[PDB]
């Protein structure tokens, strides 16, 4: 059996469990490609069916995912309940590296679930980002306010009867904007935000946006202090929202690629990597092993690429601005070798359904040669530059620290979590694009993720990535950089010019776009700053019906307000800098 | 009708007889073929005449019995290639009774499908070069399948 | 019946094969040679399913699923690894000769073979000889052939010679060398040529009219329309480009005009992107011209108006229903006048009163085929209702279908069904002045003039019924005819009696009524069927209004100042001496109109009308049915100068401007429901579309593909900064790609066919309840009337016969197909297969004047001689002269009058 099949997962334990609890009839089992067994729960079991879940011998922890569907245009609903609109719940259990997906069906008058924030905290978040863009209220949720559009916004825009366009541009709706914006600072009302105890008669309130002069991107948090001390801090995302899901169900699953090369604009190929495999699930594609080892060795060069920039973004944060520019010395040197593969620096958009756009360029071997000769010494600079200051060590250590059990209940992943000491990362816990066939090793944390920790952590994965690239330089397939399925968009270019069958799918592949059969699709990856995750949902059609991105820069920046709390604002600074987070991850 | 060797020169020419040896016994008025002959030239003929025979109705028939006597051709020249016989023997399965609109095919591939499985070393002889069906294009790296 | 696919039971019609039963269950078989209006022959091999014999049987057996039948208990498999092997096997075959053409092919992307071979998977080649070549004919200039691309699936030949009747298309040639085309070079000859360019699934017959302003499919803006060209109301689309009418295609009505459409209607739009269409409001100040806004020609005519001291309306069986209401409106329903003339009017209104009053049920087109006799009286069908005359074409073969059945004979299976009905056929007799395109197959063939024809339908009356009035004078040779045709009718379980506006005479309808009541007296199951002339000449004839006549005797007299008119080139139905006369005398005259018409020099206004095109409306067609047409682009996209209006958008301004001296423009459904309370007869028109507030789970119908390509570029040169999409106040369709056409869509106005995997026009397919039977969800469309309870009397006033007069050549009209409809022949293509006009004489006649075949002859009407060249017509009979009806300088008025001083010039 392939790993592409539809499997029912009715072999898990955890369904003989929710058998044995809830009965046969609780709930309908879904056959997917998702690889991770989903379950149609009642609305009015679902927090039984949470608690139970976080209640189990080797318990579901993490609240990976929870976002809506809008069920009512999709054609393709053999055996599922009759639903208007759907929410789902993808759980993570890290000690069974097993997931689940429940869903909750919905009429289109009775939009309510019940809120999940009593289970999971981060589900305060993902429960406004539901109600803001699909219209489903989440009863008891503490303040279920818009979170992406302004709070002024008509309508809902994941909708289907919603229209993906932008609208006409007025400058008087800009100019209204404006004045709200200037009546803000004098109107404030600290009920709104979730705020309590709105001025004690010595709480200050500050704001540090909705312009930051940094390449995390520009974001609003809205702070309340007493003398240094943050007791309070409420962030303003999605000022970067590009409406990335929506543009998912505008695209066909070919043209998509370049849009998702931007959801997190320092990974690149990293980026591209989960949904292709997401996509090469739903249309039964098995890759061969040279585009494994292409696609292997560039997400690792994209992810030393985000790695130096953070590094040296985190070194600048503290107050030391030479690393930088030797940073982004080696960062050309790396965009030297993308640039003569892929012919772009930042969004190469190069991957494939089926493979890759082309055969590597004759002498990317001496590119690579020269950039892993080049690079080791450079990092131990940097190491006894500025990670060794004992300012920058106090700077950072200690600041913004939490353990297993926070980082757990807020969905922290990569770097942080593992700086609490929980080995776990995708490259092999569930391992995909050939990534068992490298020796590597994975950094793990003592049990506290500082800043420190985590810069530290993600310094060895730059030394890993480092081994990885030096086995892709030794080894390598001389095999096809292109799958031989019919699917495979577009076809070997040399066969589309001369033969008319791969001329005909070529035409149809970059025209009206590749048919992906009628299922479900999952592809979770170790993304530079995290997991990042693509769900894909296809009606039988040559574009995607619903693409749900996961971005851990999402979690990372809900956690913000459970580490900091009580500490002073550089210390806040600090923090951001040491997250690894970027604007456009967190909005989409 | 199919090809049958020298030791099946002893069964009687009934019906079943020829039927159960893998042939059909036709009109019965059997053909001999020394051992000066060709086997790959003669079915070669055999198939020129059935291609061109073809009333051209239904496309298993119309197009692929041309196709059989290209590689034929090009086996009798010494040009055949890796994948003929596969296509030949692919040709003789999928033109067989029901898949064609009337029985001409069927009986075309017959002598094809006997000459391959009693004389299989004189079709191999054929195959002198290796596949190709495209050329290098400049600036495109072929898709170098394995 | 019960079929088991895959594992799966599903039930299905038992007289269907499995092909059409998996098709109808939304299962995906490849299949080239079978059409669901052809039948199955078995051809392609491509549809190949593997049959088990019970379902205890693992081996099974490869078969065709169009030739087999979907009968109880049968057990197949579509996804058996043999069965689709096989059928990439026959894509491969198809694609060892075929040409590297797709980019410079004008099917790509429309492609049926494109998508049967991505739907197969087949995407490596392994052929490696060389590829058969074809040389291509000139077919016409409507059609492009390219044979390289031809997989010999034969369709094109099953529908062109055993559906359509033509006779100049054939296959040729042998084994691989097969060939589609004519015998030699020349244009293809049927009227229904057109429908190759979708049974084609390659593109071998193109749309060269398409071709010579080529776009992809997916760039196309579609919108569901009824073509204007004639009066059956067949369901179009519509497809426009970069501010022009791209397209036409097929829009399938499992009521009307299901998969095909005549010659006239799928090529006879080039109209529309003519560069002397009026773009904006046009006003004459003395001898110049000066250009308006909107807002400034409703402020000025309305004023105008005002002082004006009578306002008299002409509309138009070009408009549509709500346009002519609202000049009915704008000017008052005593001061409103059809612009049809006065016999014209009274044929019209005598067509109407036996299709709404005569008690005898009229079928729609695709019920025309069900019928076992058919009689033609007047109406040269194939010439001016030409679909009529294809469903016909099928009524005939219904005696073949019979027999077939007798034998039990599967009804699918074609081939049998034509060996065993060699040459057996329905009875069709056509009555006309000269020969028809129907005679081939017509088992009688009545040359004579109309009140003789008129006779032969009284005579077949009193024949068939003593009370009906009696003809004297009858011919035995003729008599036994009449004999012949009434034992023909009266054993028919289902006779057809067929007339219409066309020949010009009422006596003929008066005839085809009574035929038709005494059949009903007999208890037979009859049906009727009238032929109007135009687009909405019913909705005209329902409206009502004062002839062309009156309308002009008010403008003589003087008592009426002010005159619009709407839609109306008015020499086409009276005088053009008497029309500018008319015309030049009124102190102000409006004209609200999207064509340059002759009308316009003497135009004291001129209002930028919208075509249907780029307008929204509903139309009556002769069947009684209401249909809404809706407009495909707007016009002022490309270019913003482009101020062209709804025709009743105009007139609501301008009666809104009149009375409360502001310009509100209106909503199209408040027009509507305007129409069906002042006008109860019309309150069908309602409930033929939904309104502008349906939706399809809360979004609207998209006009435009998914893969709608360079919206940030079309634009580009003119301005880099995108314009706002255009809003569509007036209907349910939105002007882009963000809408819903989805074929589970519960709805009945399809504006194109499209399916993940089907992008050629065998999308329709999804689209249907059953493959070949309706829409989904019911065809668009409601009829007007019910058959009425009790029918008419008797026409007793039976015609006098035709005596021939020195120096009176009564005026036979010759309708053509490509030049009897104005609009058509304004089209630049048609003048390519645009006849030269030949006035046509009798032998005897020719011979009394001394004129040859091919001499010139100079006639004289309303005080002016004309000069047209000799055709010799053997059929036509003496005392007759025959005339293109339609033409440049020939008005259609013309047929059934006379001619004086006809001499050789
Ligand atoms: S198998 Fe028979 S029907 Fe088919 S093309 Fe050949 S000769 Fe004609
Ligand atoms: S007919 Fe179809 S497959 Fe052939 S060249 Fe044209 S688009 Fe391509
Ligand atoms: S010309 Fe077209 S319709 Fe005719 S046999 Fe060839 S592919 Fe079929
Ligand atoms: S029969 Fe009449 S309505 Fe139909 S396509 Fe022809 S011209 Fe148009
Ligand atoms: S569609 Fe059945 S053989 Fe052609
Ligand atoms: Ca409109």
């Amino acid at each position: 059996e392939p790993a592409w099949q539809t499997r029912d997962h009715l072999d898990d334990p955890v369904i003989g469990e929710l058998r044995n609890r809830f009965g046969p009839d609780a709930f309908t089992v879904q056959a997917t490609r998702t690889g991770v067994p989903v379950v149609w729960i009642k609305r009015e079991q679902l927090l039984e069916v949470g608690d139970f879940l976080k209640k189990l011998p080797k318990p579901y922890v993490m609240l990976f995912d929870l976002h809506g569907m809008d069920e009512r245009l999709r054609t393709h609903r053999e055996g599922l309940p009759a639903a208007d609109f759907s929410v789902f719940y993808h759980l993570i259990s890290i000690d069974r590296n097993r997931d689940i997906m429940l869903k909750v069906a919905l009429a289109e008058n009775d939009l309510h679930v019940p809120t999940f924030t009593k289970l999971f905290p981060n589900a305060n978040w993902y429960e406004r980002e539901t109600w803001d863009l699909f219209g489903i209220t989440f009863d008891g949720h503490p303040n279920l306010r818009r979170i992406m559009m302004p709070q002024t916004w008509k309508g809902h825009p994941l909708r289907k009867d919603y229209p993906a366009r932008a609208t006409e541009f007025s400058p008087f709706e800009l100019t209204k904007a404006k004045q709200d914006l200037e009546m803000e600072a004098l109107t404030f009302k600290p009920e709104e935000w979730g705020m309590k105890r709105g001025t004690n008669e010595d709480f200050m309130f500050l704001n540090l946006g909705p312009n930051h002069p940094s390449a995390h991107g520009a974001f609003r948090i809205v702070l309340q202090l007493d003398g240094e001390e943050i007791v309070d801090c409420v962030p303003d995302i999605g000022y970067h929202h590009r409406g990335a899901e929506k543009m998912g169900e505008r695209q066909s699953w070919h043209s998509y690629i370049p849009y998702t090369d931007r959801i997190e604009y320092l990974g690149g190929c990293v980026n591209e990597m989960p949904y292709v495999l997401a996509v090469e699930k739903l249309a039964g594609i098995t890759v061969p092993d040279r585009v494994n080892v292409i696609r292997v060795m560039l997400s690792e060069l994209f992810r030393i690429n985000s790695h130096l920039l953070y590094i040296s973004t985190f070194i600048q944060d503290v107050g030391a601005m030479t690393p930088v520019f030797f940073a982004f010395t080696d960062r050309q040197k790396i965009y030297d070798l993308v640039e003569a593969i892929t012919g772009f620096r930042m969004h190469p958009a190069w991957f494939r359904i089926g493979g890759v756009a082309h055969d590597l360029p004759r002498g990317w071997d001496r590119l690579l040669r020269e950039f892993l000769d080049w690079m080791p010494k450079r990092l131990a600079s940097y190491e006894k530059a500025a990670l060794q200051n004992t300012i920058l060590k106090g700077r950072s250590q200690g600041v913004a620290a939490y353990g297993a059990k926070e980082a757990l209940e807020w969905g922290t992943t990569g770097a942080g979590l593992r700086a609490t000491g929980i080995d776990f990362d995708v490259r092999k816990a569930r391992p995909y694009s050939g990534y068992e066939n490298f020796d590597f090793e994975i950094p793990v944390g003592g049990g506290v993720s500082d800043c420190y920790t985590r810069v530290m952590l993600k310094v060895e994965e730059l030394r890993q990535s480092l081994r990885i690239l030096e086995q892709c330089l030794n080894n390598m397939p001389e095999g096809p950089f292109k799958a031989d399925h019919p699917l495979t968009t577009p076809p070997p270019k040399e066969r589309t010019l001369q033969h008319i069958e791969t001329l005909i799918t070529h035409f149809l592949q970059v025209s009206w776009g590749p048919v992906m059969p009628a299922n479900e699709s999952f592809q979770m990856i170790e993304a530079t700053k995290g997991i990042n995750s693509y769900y894909l949902t296809s009606d039988g059609s040559t574009m995607s019906y619903r693409t749900r991105i996961r971005t851990p820069s999402y979690a990372h920046l809900q956690q913000i307000p459970a580490a900091i709390r009580g500490s002073l604002v550089s210390d806040l600074i600090v923090y951001l800098g040491s997250i690894d987070f970027v604007m456009s991850d967190v909005d989409r | 009708t199919d090809f049958l060797t020298e030791a099946h020169l002893d069964l009687p020419m009934e019906f079943e007889s020829i039927g159960k040896a893998g042939s059909r016994l036709g009109t019965a008025l059997a053909m001999a073929v020394d051992h000066e002959i060709n086997m790959v030239s003669l079915v070669r003929n055999l198939e020129e005449f059935f291609a061109r025979e073809s009333c051209g109705w239904c496309t298993p028939c119309r197009d692929g019995l041309p196709w059989s006597v290209k590689i034929l051709r090009a086996l009798e020249r010494g040009e055949g290639q890796p994948g003929d016989i596969e296509t030949l023997e692919q040709l003789c399965r999928f033109l067989g009774p029901g898949k064609t609109f009337c029985a001409h095919a069927p009986g075309a591939v017959e002598p094809l499908q006997s000459a391959i499985k009693y004389f299989r070393e004189e079709f191999e002889a054929g195959i002198k070069q290796p596949f190709s069906n495209t050329h290098l294009i400049n600036g495109i790296q072929p898709n170098l399948l394995k | 019946a019960t079929i088991h696919v895959d594992g799966k039971e599903y039930e299905v019609n038992g007289a269907d094969n499995l092909l059409e039963a998996c098709l109808s269950l939304g299962l995906d078989i490849p299949y080239f040679c079978w059409h669901p209006a052809l039948g199955s022959v078995g051809a392609c091999r491509q549809c190949a399913v593997k049959q088990y014999q019970n379902a205890e049987d693992t081996r099974g057996r490869l078969v065709m699923s169009c030739m087999t039948p979907a009968s109880d208990g049968t057990f197949i498999s579509i996804d058996d690894e043999e069965a689709k092997q096989f059928r990439e096997s026959v894509v491969e075959w198809l694609m060892t000769n075929h040409p590297h053409d797709c980019p410079v092919c004008e099917e790509g992307g429309n492609c049926h073979l494109q998508d049967m071979t991505v739907m197969t998977g087949h995407s490596f080649r392994r052929y490696r000889f060389t590829k058969r070549t074809h040389r291509n004919q000139d077919l016409g200039p409507f059609i492009s052939h390219e044979m390289n691309r031809c997989i010999a699936c034969y369709r094109c030949v099953r529908y062109y010679k055993d559906y359509a009747g033509g006779t100049d298309l054939g296959v040729y040639g042998a084994h691989d060398n097969v060939y589609f085309g004519r015998p030699e070079d020349g244009t293809l000859e049927s009227e229904f040529s057109g429908n190759l360019v979708e049974i084609c699934p390659t593109g071998v017959f193109t749309d060269k009219t398409h071709s010579e302003r080529y776009n992809r499919k997916w760039d196309m803006q579609f919108a569901p329309s009824i073509c204007q060209q004639c009066s059956i109301g067949c369901n179009i689309s519509p497809g426009e480009r970069y501010g022009e009418l791209r397209r036409i295609e097929n829009r399938y009505n499992g009521t009307v005009n299901h998969y095909f459409l005549c010659d006239r209607g799928r090529f006879g739009y080039g109209y529309v992107n003519l560069k002397d269409r009026p773009r904006q409001p046009v006003q004459r100040r003395g001898d110049d011209f000066i250009t308006l806004n909107a807002e400034q020609a409703m402020q000025g005519a309305a004023d105008i108006l005002r002082q004006s001291k009578k306002v008299i309306g002409i509309g138009s069986p070009r408009a549509s229903v709500e346009s002519n209401f609202a000049l009915r409106e704008l000017v008052g329903e005593e001061n409103f006048y059809t612009g049809i003339a006065h016999g014209e009017q009274e044929r019209l209104q005598l067509a109407l009163k036996v299709l709404r009053e005569g008690g005898i049920y009229t079928p729609a087109l695709r019920e025309i085929e069900s019928y076992d006799a058919v009689l033609v009286l007047g109406e040269d069908v194939t010439q001016t209702g030409a679909r009529v005359a294809l469903a016909v074409r099928q009524a005939v073969k219904g005696k073949a279908r019979e027999m077939a059945a007798a034998q039990k004979v599967a009804d699918w299976q074609i081939a049998a069904i034509l060996n065993i009905g060699q040459r057996a056929k329905h009875p069709l007799f056509v009555t006309n002045v000269d020969d028809t395109r129907l005679d081939d197959i017509a088992a009688w063939t009545y040359r004579a003039p109309v009140e003789d024809q008129a006779r032969l339908g009284f005579a077949i009356a009193h024949a068939l019924d003593n009370s009906a009035p009696a003809v004297d004078g009858i011919e035995p040779e003729l008599q036994s005819k009449i004999d012949v045709i009434v034992q023909a009718l009266a054993g028919a379980k289902k006779p057809l009696i067929i007339s219409g506006t066309n020949a010009g005479s009422l006596e003929v309808i008066q005839a085809a009524a009574n035929v038709a009541k005494a059949l009903k007296g007999r208890g037979a199951d009859v049906g009727i069927t009238m032929i109007a002339r135009s687009v909405n000449s019913m909705g005209l004839g329902i409206m009502g209004g004062g002839s062309l006549e009156e309308a002009l005797t008010e403008l003589e007299t003087g008592r009426a100042d002010a005159v619009v008119v709407l839609e109306n080139d008015l020499h086409r139905h009276a005088s053009a001496t008497r029309v500018n006369a008319a015309l030049a005398k009124a102190p102000l005259v409006m004209v609200v109109d999207h064509q340059r018409t002759a009308i316009m020099e003497n135009a004291h206004l001129v209002l930028s009308a919208a075509s249907f095109a780029e307008s929204d409306g509903t139309v009556i067609n002769n069947e009684g049915r209401a249909q809404r047409f809706f407009q495909v682009y707007d016009p002022a996209y490309y270019d913003s100068k482009t101020v062209m209006l709804e025709s009743w958008r105009w007139l609501h301004s301008l009666h809104s401007t009149l009375l409360s001296r502001e310009v509100d423009w209106t909503q199209l459904d408040h027009v509507i429901d305007a129409v069906v309370a002042k006008i109860p007869e019309l309150a069908g028109i309602k409930d033929a579309a939904p309104d502008a507030t349906f939706r399809i789970r809360g979004q609207k119908l998209a006009r435009e593909p998914h893969r709608y390509s360079g919206r940030t570029a079309m634009r580009a040169n003119i301005s880099v900064h995108e314009p706002r999409q255009p809003q569509d106040i007036d209907t349910m369709f939105t002007f882009s790609m963000e809408g819903n056409n989805q074929p589970t869509a519960h709805r009945s106005q399809v504006p194109f066919a499209w399916a993940p995997g089907w992008n050629s026009p065998q999308a329709w397919n999804k689209f249907q309840d059953e493959v070949g039977g309706k829409l989904r969800f019911g065809d668009p469309g409601v009829r007007l009337f019910e058959t009425s309870e009790n029918g008419l009397d008797y026409f007793t006033s039976v015609p006098a016969r035709f005596q021939p007069q020195d120096g009176k050549w009564r005026i036979a009209p010759y309708y053509h197909l490509f030049g009897s409809d104005e609009l058509s022949q304004r089209a630049p293509v048609f003048q390519s297969r645009m006849p030269q006009p030949y006035i046509k004489l009798n032998p005897a006649d020719a011979a009394k004047l001394g004129v040859n075949a091919g001499t010139r002859v100079s006639f004289s009407y309303d005080g002016n001689t004309v000069t047209l060249p000799v055709e010799i017509a053997e059929g036509l009979t003496a005392g007759q002269v025959g005339l293109p009806m339609g033409m440049s300088g020939i008005a259609p008025v013309l047929a059934g009058a006379h001619l004086e001083d006809l001499k050789e010039a």
